[PDB]
RNA sequence: UGGGGUAUCGCCAAGCGGUAAGGCACCGGAUUCUGAUUCCGGCAUUCCGAGGUUCGAAUCCUCGUACCCCAGCCA
RNA sequence: GCCUGGCGGCCGUAGCGCGGUGGUCCCACCUGACCCCAUGCCGAACUCAGAAGUGAAACGCCGUAGCGCCGAUGGUAGUGUGGGGUCUCCCCAUGCGAGAGUAGGGAACUGCCAGGCA
RNA sequence: ACUUACCAACCCGAUGCAAACUGCGAAUACCGGAGAAUGUUAUCACGGGAGACACACGGCGGGUGCUAACGUCCGUC
RNA sequence: UCCUCCUAAAGAGUAACGGAGGAGCACGAAGGUUGGCUAAUCCUGGUCGGACAUCAGGAGGUUAGUGCAAUGGCAUAAGCCAGCUUGACUGCGAGCGUGACGGCGCGAGCAGGUGCGAAAGCAGGUCAUAGUGAUCCGGUGGUUCUGAAUGGAAGGGCCAUC
RNA sequence: UAGUCCGGAUUGGAGUCUGCAACUCGACUCCAUGAAGUCGGAAUCGCUAGUAAUCGUGGAUCAGAAUGCCACGGUGAAUAC
């Protein structure tokens, strides 16, 4: 519905991204989640609420 | 602690004499005194409930707990979890100090004071009364009032019957018209 | 105004009492916890009860609420 | 009811430890005693028990029912449990907060060798 | 006419009418009009029979209608094909089995109870009989 | 009680016109002048003049 | 019979779920010899009836009523 | 042996209600709170330091069936197979056989450990 | 504040009804294990070739219909 | 098209223009964990305060609640509140369920790295069951795997994804 | 510069006088109360000089009852193309 799709990109040098959905209207703030990076193999901070 | 000591000698002794109790612990004691100020006009204004909270903070010696709505009802234009009153649960030493100020200097400063009603027991001894002004407490500055805000006191005690609460409260002389 | 129903989900008891199971085998695919998990039985995310060890299926009635457990006897 | 509220606080970890099948060290705090007993994985039979109502523990204490008494009990249960071949238990705090003298009892049981 | 004030679903399946009845003794009153045939009874037949009784034993006595309709019967209109939904709720019946005390009466002599129950059993579709209040 | 979220509740001394010097804890933070106390308030004389009307 | 629409002050007609807006009329004052015109003030419908959802219904849903419009065909 | 505490088996013949009793120990209420910790206010709860006082409440135990609960025997309902009729419903042979109700039972029984008394 | 042929919540006692009610609950069927006799492996897997996918009535359990139909739609034989 | 109940004959499945309702999402907390707590409604007393807003006590028992239908669940709570958080992880997966197939579902455990907890442990989204769309064609990021003489590149592949 | 030391209505209490008699239904006094009203919509009226405006005083009727009526004087305008 209204809830958009975003890419959580990795803070390490890799291009690896998780992908998910955000309500852009009610939460306009960016979304930072310490997720797992399998190219670095380490839990790195992910950014970019699209 | 003045009326707590007065309790521990003369009210315990007096009620052991009146009622023919066996245990010294079967005697009624006042558990707590809750001061509610259910403001309700804070559906539109927040500073009004903040001033109410400052007034219960002054009348007792504690921060009040701002209470929220349990159900939503449309009769009064409220909603679930909307903050609508504030209360202070006084117990322990501050219960006796507030009870001393209450029956000593706050109750006589009531306008047109005829007496407190004796039929204001809920069947289990627990008294509850209502003051119409916050001015009757000597702490509230008369020059700093904005809205007249009464409140309701509730003495909760460990008596089983309400005549037993007549006896307990009346042993502090607690006016009773 | 009517004329619709969902597809039948094929719930129920898949392995009955005394029936020998392997580990991992689903015993009761069900909807709440009509049957609860007992010894050597796990409860999945959709309340599917599955054999966590090998053995034999044991339907029992335990506890103060008369719940219907499903154990597995080691066999 | 205070006792019933405590038992329903206990129940989740109790049933979880009966589900895993681990020997549990059940504690029990009273306003003047602490009790500690090691119970088999079937839940019925005890193995080791020490407490402040035993005069072997109570005579060497100032007051049964404070943190020194509870540390004495934890040391006692760890000693007796190591004497009976029990090494690795799981701590059942039995509805109390792991804070005061149940923490003193369990820390004292961990210093004296009991593995949890 | 009798009809439940407020149902839970408007249309009921047919189902069958087997076995014997539950209301069997004359419970409230002293004389009873008990079913023998199976059948089912619309609300109009219950009302017709009750007016025959109430007229017959005049405004003395006391009459209990022990059955109640509560089962909606649907019919399709005329020149409507088969299919295209279930019909519409036309009336309401009670399902009767052999043994139902359909009516009770008290406060009259037995001979007026015979008379009113004859007068009213001729408004019902089932074979019917007269019973009395037996003591255990 | 918690820390400083509560108002300062210091013992003061109240005194009314009845000669009743009475020290109490109250969070006014100031000594107090009153008129009516529990001792010497017109409560019983008030009830008497209330009942004493008719004739 | 089905589908759609309407029901809001005495009349015609606006209303967005948290308040009922307009015109004509009516009421009071004034102008006038008097009436019409005019001018100054007012009032005013708890919204067709019943039930339900909602904290809250004119507003949303369902049913009934009353009046309109369209269809009710091929054989 | 009696009593109390803990952890279980069992899950109402075990629970409710009415009445009586217990505190040497145990337990509970209690005493105090500056500290460990805590309250969207409050040592009420949680927690800590204790032990003056009472078993009032609580809890345990003992009575009491007012109720809940268990519950036959018999009959009834239903029904598998075969057969029959007046066949939208029933009957026969045969196998299984309730629910409700009745007589009655009934205020539990028990294991491990620990402490107090004899 | 004073009277009352009227209605009536909740509670209690008694009486029925329910596909979308259940503090009870069969027969049967189904799944699993063991055992005997019988059966031309009747069973399963893999491979070659299909055909068929308009069904009908009759018993039993039902929906729809009017417990109407040589009606219609299922289950089972 | 998908979800729930009944029909549906006490395993599963089962039809009709049969009877009734819902979905085409929401949520970075409404997820994870740890610690705690327990409803509806009615009665009584009480300032404004009222049938119904807050307070206190009692009866009551989950008649409540569950982000949204219905059914089955739920007190050890799956309900309600707070602290810290990102397991709403990555690669796999014994074994099963379910479909003609395409597919869909449940999953203990193994490895790497993480959160909560003192610890046992729990966490691969949400009480569960709806919230959806094959292939082709093409877009974006990563990876020399390929790269029509050769070195690159273009294009293609593979992984992620629209 | 305030609904105020404006305004006095209204109302409670206490009285005096006249009069057979102040309840319906007088006048005045004292204490208390202290509304509305902050210059008046459409419209409308009077006045040309001792005038309008404003300030008091007297009388007739009358036992007592005028903010009316009829008189009397004090101060004293503006404006008329």
């Amino acid at each position: 519905g209204i809830r958009e799709k975003i890419k959580l990109v990795s803070s390490a040098g890799t291009g690896h991204f998780y992908t998910t959905t955000k309500n852009k209207r009610t939460k306009p703030e960016k979304l930072e989640l310490k997720k797992f990076d399998p190219v670095v193999r380490q839990h790195v901070i992910y950014k970019e609420a699209k | 602690a003045k009326l707590h000591d007065y309790y521990k000698d003369e009210v315990v002794k007096k009620l052991m004499t009146e009622f023919n109790y066996n245990s010294v612990m079967q005697v009624p004691r006042v558990e707590k005194i809750t001061l509610n100020m259910g403001v309700g006009e804070a559906i539109a204004d927040k500073k009004l409930l903040d001033n109410a909270a400052a007034d219960l903070a002054a009348i007792s010696g504690q921060k009040p707990l701002i209470t929220k709505a349990r159900k939503s009802v449309a009769g009064f234009k409220i909603r679930q979890g909307y903050p609508i009153g504030c209360k202070v649960t006084l117990r322990g030493e501050r219960m006796w100090e507030f009870f001393e100020r209450l029956i000593t200097i706050a109750v006589p400063r009531i306008r047109d004071f005829r007496g407190l009603s004796a039929k204001s027991f809920d069947g289990r001894g627990n008294y509850s009364m209502g003051v119409r002004e916050q001015i009757i407490f000597p702490e509230i500055d008369y020059d700093k009032v904005d809205r007249v805000r009464g409140l309701d006191i509730t003495i909760t005690t460990t008596a089983k019957s309400d005549e037993e609460g007549r006896a307990l409260l009346a042993a502090f002389d607690f006016p009773f018209r | 105004r009517n004329g619709r129903d969902s597809e039948a989900k094929r719930l129920g008891v898949k392995r009955f009492g005394g029936e020998s199971v392997l580990a991992g085998s689903i015993i009761v695919r069900q909807r709440g916890t009509k049957f609860h998990a007992g010894a050597n039985v796990g409860c999945g995310r959709d309340h599917t009860l599955f054999a966590k060890a090998d053995g034999k299926v044991k339907f029992e009635v335990k506890g103060p609420k008369n719940r219907k457990f499903i154990s597995i006897e080691a066999e | 009811d205070k006792k019933s509220a405590r038992i329903r606080r206990a129940t989740r970890a109790r049933r979880k430890l009966q589900e895993l099948g681990a020997t549990r060290l059940v504690v029990h705090r009273t306003p003047r005693h602490i009790y500690a007993q090691v119970i088999a994985p079937n839940g019925s039979e005890v193995l080791v028990a020490a407490s402040t109502v035993e005069k072997a523990i109570a005579e060497q204490l100032k007051y049964t029912g404070n943190k020194d008494a509870a540390a004495a009990v934890g040391k006692a249960v760890a000693e007796r449990a190591l004497e009976k071949g029990i090494k690795d238990v799981s701590f059942d705090r039995s509805g109390f907060q792991y804070h005061g003298r149940v923490q003193a009892l369990a820390d004292a049981a961990r210093e004296a060798g009991l593995q949890f | 006419m009798l009809q439940p004030k407020r149902t839970k679903f408007r249309k009921m399946h047919k189902g069958r009418n087997r076995g014997l009845a539950q209301g069997t003794d004359v419970s409230f009153g002293s004389f009873g009009l008990k079913a023998v045939g199976r059948g089912r009874l619309t609300a109009r037949q219950i009302e017709a029979a009750r007016r025959a009784m109430t007229r017959a034993v005049k405004r003395q006595g006391k009459i209990w209608i022990r059955v109640f309709p509560d089962k909606p019967i649907t019919e399709k209109p005329l020149a409507v094909r088969m299919g295209k939904g279930k019909g519409n709720v036309e009336y309401w019946v009670a399902l009767i089995q052999p043994g139902k005390v359909l009516y009770e009466m008290d406060g009259v002599p037995e001979e007026l109870a015979r008379e009113a129950f004859k007068l009213a059993a001729a408004k019902l579709p089932i074979k019917t009989t007269f019973v009395t209040k037996t003591v255990m | 009680m918690k820390k400083d979220i509560h108002p300062k509740y210091e013992e003061i001394t109240a005194s009314c016109s009845c000669g009743n010097v009475m020290k109490i804890r109250s969070t006014v933070g100031h000594d107090l002048n009153l008129d009516v106390c529990s001792k010497c308030h017109p409560f019983f004389t008030g009830k008497q003049r209330d009942v004493a009307t008719g004739g």
